[PDB]
């Protein structure tokens, strides 16, 4: 499953 | 409260005794936390995003405290560079996308 | 439009003369679509990712419409698991995130 933060 | 987007929507909450600064994640379908003993059963997980993905334990029904708001739900720990709120809080108190 | 977060905040957005769904994600400083090819120069860049860095095409001031709603900016290429739209473009298009 998808946690998709970005830096 | 509205929130703008021109920095990153960190916010301080609270699991028990504990201040995390964490991040509001709409693109977040989980919650999960760095260096965090919670109370009850786990079980392991494995969750993706840009890059891969990390190992992370689950707990459930695990109150957080954010903004004043009560939340209780699934919190998910391990090595996250970068602690996050997901939508089944989100959600919980009431969080929208607004434009 | 109001965007609640029950089920992932995925949109229909317009680049290059495609449509494509993309998630709303604050939790993103950027926005990294899927491999795809786009007009003129680009820099190699690299983004932080789970377990290190991972290797994007970066395109400055390009054209996306998200909802019917217009910004140009920065849009990232290369291996995310989902069209994610970030800060730079929401800020953009007006969005807020609200309790």
């Amino acid at each position: 499953r998808q946690v998709n933060f970005l830096g | 409260p509205q929130i703008t987007l021109w920095k990153r929507p960190l916010v301080t909450i609270r699991i028990g005794g504990q201040l995390k600064e964490a991040l509001l994640n709409t693109g977040a379908d989980d919650t999960v936390l760095e260096e965090m003993n919670l109370p009850g059963k786990w079980k392991p997980k494995m969750i993706g995003g840009i890059g891969g993905f990390i190992k992370v334990r689950q707990y459930d029904q695990i109150p957080v405290e954010i903004c004043g708001h009560k939340a209780i739900g699934t919190v998910l720990v391990g090595p996250t560079p970068a602690n996050i709120i997901g939508r089944n809080l989100l959600t919980q108190i009431g969080c929208t996308l607004n434009f």
